[PDB]
């Protein structure tokens, strides 16, 4: 339930990445950790708020096979 | 009290519509700055299709270079002959768009009127009688001629006085089948290539075919820049090969939709002999000089818009110049209208329309650049 994320950084960011791609907008967010957290469903409902059909997209940084 | 925070709450919802239409301004900017990221696709028409991949284009301004489809872009709908979108660094297929000017086209298209009056110069004897006859059975029933088994006739000829039944009456047709036609004028159809003359006609023809109403017209068919050329060393009978291709396209290349290709026209000097036989020229029918009793009419519809004093003897006017001409009727009218003009008369009083009539009489006697004689 300790879960934070930066409301400045999102818009700040996304804003500036914006001015360099109008087609670039807010589409979903990313996360590693493969077994998928309980706390993601509730980071999950911030992303929904963000954008309205986001999508999560569990990416794993060490590739398996 | 409670009416002084009422007002205050106003004043509020006022800076709200304010803020309301700063977001609209935001929203503007966010537009601007979306648009300002594309960056143009050259304009080209495919030339054609090397293959599925890849459709050889030339750009507009000229260099030509192979280029390949980009994603769902309806290859079919790609055919060569279609405008298309290239990327400007990539030069691949973008979009299929087809926008063109075509201002001589437009010439050939759909530029000739037609004339909603059913009699405008009267003289419908056989304009509603045998000419409306050949044409309406083919176009109500081609399986009825298909039946008899005879080819359904292309075109008729309506041989006539000019002016009277050549300025007037050509557009009248068109309300007579009640739709809009062609006009084979020919000075658009002949532009920089005598061969091409045939070949633009075809390209009319499928316009007409786009169409089953609309009726072909060749109307001034001799006319053309300076003068119809007749065979000659610096310039030979190309009309006359167009008139033989034309004979070609009429039947069996090119007829559908029970279009008719009626060469109703008095403006060329000769008739081919051939054309004549049934077929190419099933019937020709006579425009006639009119019977004045006529006149008196034409001279009615032409007084149709006008406001005149109504002490107005028609046929005395009528009688005392024999003008025999749609045109010069309506030039009487329009002469009487210049003598109200005189004098701020807003009414036409008879003796405008005579004093018009027999200036008419002049033109009548003086008549120049008439060189046009059916066969």
């Amino acid at each position: 339930s300790v879960w934070f994320l930066d409301h400045d950084y999102l818009e700040n960011m996304y804003g500036m990445f914006k001015k360099v791609n109008a087609r670039e907008r807010i589409v979903g967010w990313y996360h590693t950790g493969p077994k998928l957290h309980k706390n993601d469903i509730a980071i999950n409902e911030l992303m929904k708020r963000y954008c309205p059909n986001s999508v999560l997209v569990i990416i794993d940084v060490k590739p398996k096979d | 009290k409670l009416l002084e925070h009422k007002e205050i709450d106003g004043r509020l919802k006022e800076l709200r519509e304010q803020l309301k239409e700063l977001t609209k301004q935001y929203e503007k900017s966010e537009n601007d700055l979306k648009a300002l990221q594309s960056v143009g696709q050259i304009v080209g028409e495919v030339l054609k299709q090397l293959t599925e991949e890849k459709f050889i284009v030339k750009a507009t301004n000229g260099p030509r270079y192979v280029v390949g489809c980009r994603r769902q872009l309806d290859k079919s709908k790609l055919k060569p002959g279609t405008r298309v979108a290239l990327d400007m660094t990539t030069l691949t297929i973008m979009r299929y768009l087809p926008r063109e000017v075509d201002p001589l086209v437009y010439n050939m298209s759909h530029e000739d009127p037609g004339n909603v009056s059913y009699s405008e110069i009267g003289g419908l004897s056989e304009q509603i009688r045998e000419l409306r006859e050949v044409i309406e059975l083919p176009l109500t029933n081609p399986e009825l001629f298909q039946r008899v088994g005879i080819i359904p006739p292309k075109g008729c000829l309506l041989y006539g006085p000019p002016g009277t039944g050549k300025t007037l009456l050509a557009r009248a047709v068109a309300s007579q089948l009640d739709c809009n036609f062609l006009k084979v004028v020919s000075s658009s159809i002949v532009d920089k290539y005598i061969g091409e003359s045939a070949r633009l006609i075809r390209e009319m023809f499928n316009y007409a075919r786009d169409h089953q109403p609309c009726i072909i017209f060749m109307d001034e068919i001799d006319a053309i820049g300076g003068r119809r050329f007749s065979e000659g060393t610096s310039a030979d009978r190309e009309i006359q090969r167009t008139l033989m291709e034309l004979l070609n396209q009429m039947d069996g290349f090119d007829t559908l939709h029970r279009v008719k290709m009626i060469m109703a026209t008095n403006r060329p000097d000769t008739l081919d002999p051939a054309l004549l036989r049934p077929g190419r020229l099933d019937r020709k029918i006579h425009i006639d000089l009119p019977n004045e009793q006529a006149r008196l009419d034409i001279l009615k519809i032409h007084a149709g818009p006008i406001t005149k004093h109504g002490e107005i003897d028609y046929e005395a006017i009528v009688k005392l110049s024999d003008g025999f001409n749609g045109a010069d009727l309506r030039n009487v009218c329009t002469e009487a209208g210049m003598f109200a003009i005189r004098a701020d008369h807003d009414f036409v009083v008879q003796e405008d329309f005579m004093k018009a009539v027999r200036k008419v009489a002049d033109s009548k006697k003086l008549e120049s650049k008439l060189d046009y004689k059916p066969v």
